[PDB]
């Protein structure tokens, strides 16, 4: 259990924003695992949708290693 | 173990590893026979440090097994001499790998809040490790207890 | 405030989100595909 | 990531029971060749820009169409990323050999490699050639003994990518 | 207070105090008088809270008292019936100010670290306070005795 | 921060003693006044734009160098940094009021100020005429006693940057 | 992002000649487009805000479910992002005119804009004629010779949409 | 290119091309034909350029061409030539551009790690573009000069 | 100015000026002459620009100076006359530093707050600046009148 | 930081000279008391919570002003600070100790605690005596030769703080 | 920062006044040396790693005990950190050059220059001389003309320190 | 050194040393008679090493010191050895710490920007190193070549 494969869509909310701003909307990235619970939380917060959530690095239910 | 710390130490810097990694892995498998002999001698004896830790730590601390307490009753005792089971398992583990990364991601990463969720004294915790310490330095030999007792220091000190 | 003054948090607590003007540095963003 | 030592405690540890007489015999195992294994590594860390460097050698010389126009390894930015693949592949599989284990290789190295180079036009061939390279020009210098330990990890990589 | 804690969230957002915030104020202003008239009966019934929390907490969890417990002794014993005479303050303190400000600010923050310092036991503390909160409300009537419970209630969630 | 409730609760710990009938005295007073304090905050809240508005058109008609070419007002950038001050002290000064207690003023506006006023190169006297101005015009509006009241806190402002 | 000069430079990098008299006719043709280029641009840039209002008006004329209640565009941020979109397309577009290329188009734009809609909900067909409404008024204002130009950007991206 | 440069700056302020921009762009596509016949000149003389440079570099330097040097012995001479080809044509391509953009991403960007994979000195690298530049200067006139000069130095500077 | 902001782009990025940034500078200083001449001639037209202006406005938004209205009575269209000499000036420092950042620095960052405390309308301002630029571009010559328009343009969408 | 061996180390490169036999007599020193302090650090870090523990306890014995009312250390925030900062000096005084040099105390703790504890309000005075509880407590626990050793970085905290 | 242009803006923005004679003048004279200084700029740029070369070995050759054992610049880390400020140096009276001001020198460079040093122990003395190096190093290069302009900013900076 | 690393290990992570960091510190403190006797045996025969291995680098690479080499010249060759004999220096500093860390810092930290700005190749920084460590090797032990033969391996790994 290492690293997550998060894809989500967080929409704006707050503003109305003239940028460039496609890739902060809708991304996917690499998260640890140690990172994942606040990084989920964090994007629940901005109210976006997470789509999916994979492992990737790590093996799932390793006693150690981890 | 070592040689994990020593390589994620190396590939943070996404280097290859120093002179001193590679001595201090090189140390580490020198020493593999002593410290497994460790890891036979402690294995073997286990009921045994089990059921003296136990009893010293009743008596060092009475209060725990007296009604009202945490191990009051006959399986709450069971549950702490298996806790002790279990640590002293991890201790072998931290000996044969020569860190405590084992102990550590397996009895001691968030211990408090478990201990905390199962009204556990983290001193009556310190007293089960301590009592574990002795008797098992007691029956190693001078040497070896001495290497043993580092790692029962290091679960006392993780503990409380 | 290193920037517009009237941006400070204490009397605008949006002035981080606010525009930026001349005043303040080089802002480094990094839109490039984010793949 | 996870080595020998590591790998016999989780067996240990989910199945929840002590080390046996097997156990302790791998880790015998484990220890034995552990010298050979910090000796290799030791000679590899000081020789392995050497290594690279005439391993990429060969592998233009063999194959100069990458390095000329109109090949992959045609320009000074991708004729640094071939290097510093060069240079990644040697020293994960220098990981992989101090850690007695292959896991590091899965985990980081081979994850999607396969892919991202048909993706980005890399020749997954040439670049088990460089791999080769990689394995013959070291094992020329750690000595036979290591160099077997080295060439089972470089071997997993280009079975990896082939 | 109730008024710093408007007066913080309004400064949170740089504004001036919204009217909810105003009629807030005015019904903790026109309801002084009762608060400290709780204030009142906690205060004079000093030592009918302190002794009755101390013999409930005892009798709940004697391990305190027992050999081996923290509160083993006279003084100990002592010492904990002061601990809770300083928490049974703090609970007034917050009654006149109208927020568990006071019991946060002077006995909340790092209490975990103090009673770790002390051995005291945090499932004890939190006995004791339950019985505090037995008996205040005991001693109180109608809504004076459900806002003294909420106080009590707010240490005893802290504490645990 | 802390008020008049805060400050009897804190002279109440250090001495350690359970209140007394003179703190329920000192609480009794606060709750007296805090119908006033709560009445004139909300008229000052309500008029916080036109009070700004008539103090920096006092203060600049007093001052008109302030605003013109030279003066520490003139741009539209400086224009409002010090209304925008001058709002500052205007809501700290109703806090206070509010509070009861000028702990605020120095724990928030008055720390510090004197350094920073004096990097920035901000006339020091003319803020304070300023902060005069601004209780002329917020007397009028909150009555005689509100005005006798924030006052205090307007000349503990004023005497703390002079 | 690639210009019509770059895309030669490109093609005789590949191949690693210098440039020769074909290269010279293909560059002097964009220095020759060049002109108009410019001025195509200057005009858009000048009306810019025109073209959105009219376009976005005769859309939304033809399709006025948007924006009544219970329509995407229903909200004045959805409105404002409605506007923001039309924006993009008409900058980006005046930006692939102005390079000669259509790259800018598939690297800033169309690059996952598909997938992001479809998840937000946002219509494609819609937004498909919004650009068609766009390339008509913008065909309008800057003359034939820069419409057939500016053509066949919009077409790109509604072909991407599409 | 110029275009590209204007474009992109643009973008990342995210606005339309002012005026000045545009009279940059229009500029540029004024003088589109002198780039290309400066373009040509440089291209019929590469032998010339390349061999005067290679000979003033290894006047200067005779340690590269040196038993144990860098460039020692036919093939790797040729090879030091084919490089100076190489860069003479990205100098051509950033002439035609209007900006140096080809020439970095063609051959600036991971050079030092190249060169240092091939034991390439980066001293004579940009003594042989130095010599490159003061014979391409030579063959044109004042105003095409300086701009050739303009990339031919930013290439030598890139190159240290 | 041109200059200060490629000098405060290559500081950011600690490096020196890059050619293009050299080429935006070398462009700049080239037309430095005319846009010299530009300011100059707009600054002799001070007071007729300004008159024609306010006449203009005045007849377009009577409101304004009517009794009742911001600028009515001598002294306040006077001031409001001084406004629209402040906003000229700045408009000549823009001409003359190649870019819209001393408009923006003296009299656009914090201009809404500046004139919401002064009850002046944003709309008479915008009216205001939009007769200024008609009666200046009228004056000055068409190729003049693109590059005095854009900053024009630009204070009148920031008081927009 | 700095430790014996570093710290001779540094002053043979600062005058540029050869490791001579005073060199190697201070770096056999160091290594003839490096099992002693190993031996000591492994204790203290073993019974860390305890020595804190009973320090605290003394100290707090000593002068009961502290934890009473009106007392530096009276709430659960001040007095768990204390506790940190006894933390601290434990474990700082602990890798003085390991080291055999004073540089990591300066430069970590002792660079700064004065101004600190000044503005704060902290008594130096009862610091100072609560380091020498510490010092005698941790003295029983690691023996004679070991307290020997701790004792003079104790004594450098007190006289640092002092 | 501020340049001339912006220095003369800000010198009549603070008067009030529109632009003068003497401000088309002062315009003037620094856009007539526009041409210079983009030369020597980019002359520089082109030649910073061999101007810091002349100066840094100029400057260890004439205080060597610099650069050996003892010396503030002995060590590699510590050698990279003189070159380091050489070159910052450079680029900074490069960018004071371009904007015809020494405002930059002020805001980037000398503010709090003369007391980082000072607690360093840089020695202030060989660090102008350093910077003189540089100067004339410079002279040769970009030639007479602004020979001239580049001495005034290094004669800044080294006022600075000194 | 082996200390240093160990408690700033501990240190950033705010914890006492694990029980690997302290077995660690036994094996290098146990093994410092050694280090001091190979510190001693590299130092006084460093005469000899020095020109030995200035010989064989000399040999192996003549182009540094002929003409338009780096080392070209008696005194350029003499800086040439100062440098070895900085390097061996710090081989014994490191030998004595048990790590590469004095090395390190004092000459591996910006050595790439000094033998820039001093336009020594670092290849030759390298065959030098290699020269050193096989001369160095002769004098010693297997035992003591190994170890030596760490710290060299380190060093011309670094500067390569
Ligand atoms: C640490 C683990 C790791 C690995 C294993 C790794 C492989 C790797 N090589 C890459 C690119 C590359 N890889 C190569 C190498 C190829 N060129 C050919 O001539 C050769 C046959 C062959 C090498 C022997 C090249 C040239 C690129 C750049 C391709 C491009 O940017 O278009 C990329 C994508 C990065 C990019 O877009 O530039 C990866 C992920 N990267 C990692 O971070
Ligand atoms: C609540 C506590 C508090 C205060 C009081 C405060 C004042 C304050 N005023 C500032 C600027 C300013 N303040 C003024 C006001 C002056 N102009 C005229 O001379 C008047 C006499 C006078 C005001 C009545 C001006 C003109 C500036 C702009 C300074 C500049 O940009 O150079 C600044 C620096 C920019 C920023 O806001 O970050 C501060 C910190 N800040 C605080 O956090
Ligand atoms: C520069 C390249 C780029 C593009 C193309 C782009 C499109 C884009 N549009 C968005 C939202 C949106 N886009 C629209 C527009 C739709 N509503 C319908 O009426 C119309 C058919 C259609 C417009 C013609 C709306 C209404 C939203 C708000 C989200 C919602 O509530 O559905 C969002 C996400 C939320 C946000 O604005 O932060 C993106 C990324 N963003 C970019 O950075
Ligand atoms: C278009 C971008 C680009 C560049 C620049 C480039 C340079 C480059 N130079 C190479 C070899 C070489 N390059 C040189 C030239 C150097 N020797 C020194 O004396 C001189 C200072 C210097 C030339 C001025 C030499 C001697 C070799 C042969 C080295 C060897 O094979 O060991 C090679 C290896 C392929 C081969 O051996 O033919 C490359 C890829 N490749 C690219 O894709
Ligand atoms: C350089 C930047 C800068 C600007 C722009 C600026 C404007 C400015 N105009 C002012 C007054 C004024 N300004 C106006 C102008 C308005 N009358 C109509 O409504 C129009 C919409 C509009 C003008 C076109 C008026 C009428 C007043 C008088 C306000 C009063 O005294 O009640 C004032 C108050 C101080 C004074 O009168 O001297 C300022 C600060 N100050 C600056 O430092
Ligand atoms: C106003 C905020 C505040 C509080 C609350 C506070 C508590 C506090 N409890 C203490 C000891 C103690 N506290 C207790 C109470 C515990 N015994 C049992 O286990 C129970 C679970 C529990 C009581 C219900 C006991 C027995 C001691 C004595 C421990 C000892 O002497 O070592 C001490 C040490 C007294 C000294 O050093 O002289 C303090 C300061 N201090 C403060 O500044
Ligand atoms: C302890 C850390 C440290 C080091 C290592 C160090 C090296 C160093 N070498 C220098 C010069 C030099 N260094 C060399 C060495 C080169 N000659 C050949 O090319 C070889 C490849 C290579 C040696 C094997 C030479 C030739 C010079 C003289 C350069 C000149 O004439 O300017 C200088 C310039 C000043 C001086 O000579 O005293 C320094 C500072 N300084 C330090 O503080």
């Amino acid at each position: 259990t290492r690293l997550f494969k998060v894809t989500a869509l967080i929409p704006s909310y707050k503003k109305v924003r003239g940028g460039r701003e496609l890739q902060n909307t809708y991304f996917t990235k690499l998260v640890e695992y140690d990172r994942w619970f606040a990084e989920q939380q964090r994007i629940q917060k901005q109210g976006g949708k997470i789509l999916s959530v994979k492992m990737v690095a790590g093996k799932p239910g390793l006693n150690t290693g981890v | 173990s070592v040689v994990t710390k020593a390589i994620v130490s190396a590939d943070a810097e996404a280097r290859y590893l120093s002179p001193g990694e590679l001595d201090r892995i090189r140390g580490f498998v020198s020493s593999g026979e002593r410290r497994l002999r460790v890891a036979q001698t402690l294995t073997e004896s286990r009921e045994r440090i089990i059921k003296q830790a136990g009893d010293q730590l009743f008596q060092k601390r009475p209060d725990l097994v007296s009604p009202g307490g945490n191990a009051y009753g006959a399986e709450r005792t069971a549950s702490c001499l298996r806790d002790l089971d279990y640590y002293l398992r991890l201790v072998t583990f931290g000996i044969v790998a020569g860190d405590v990364t084992p102990i550590e991601e397996i009895g001691v990463i968030g211990v408090k809040e478990m201990y905390r969720n199962l009204e556990v004294p983290l001193p009556g915790m310190v007293e089960a490790v301590k009592a574990m310490k002795s008797v098992a330095t007691g029956l190693l030999s001078g040497d070896d207890s001495a290497e043993v007792g580092y790692y029962f220091d290091y679960l006392a000190g993780a503990l409380a | 405030r290193s920037g517009n003054p009237i941006t400070n948090e204490r009397g605008n607590p949006a002035g981080g989100i606010s525009d930026k003007t001349s005043l303040s540095p080089q802002i480094f963003k990094l839109t490039q595909d984010n793949r | 990531m996870q080595d020998a030592i590591t790998s016999v405690i989780n067996t240990y540890d989910v199945q929840g029971k002590y080390f046996d007489t097997s156990a302790f015999d791998k880790l015998k195992a484990y220890y034995a060749t552990g010298e050979l294994r910090v000796r290799a590594a030791g000679t590899i860390s000081a020789n392995a820009a050497t290594i690279i460097k005439e391993a990429s050698a060969k592998l233009f010389s063999n194959q100069p169409d990458l390095v000329r126009p109109g090949g992959n390894a045609y320009t000074t930015r991708r004729y640094a990323a071939c290097v510093r693949d060069m240079d990644y592949f040697l020293r994960y599989a220098t990981y992989a050999m101090l850690a007695g284990d292959t896991s590091i290789l899965d985990e980081r190295v081979l994850n999607g490699l396969k892919e991202t180079y048909n993706s980005l036009g890399v020749p997954i061939s040439s670049t088990v050639q460089g791999i080769q390279a990689m394995k013959e020009v070291t094992g020329s210098l750690v000595g036979s003994g290591a160099a077997k330990e080295m060439g089972v990890y470089f071997d997993y990589l280009s079975s990896g990518l082939s």
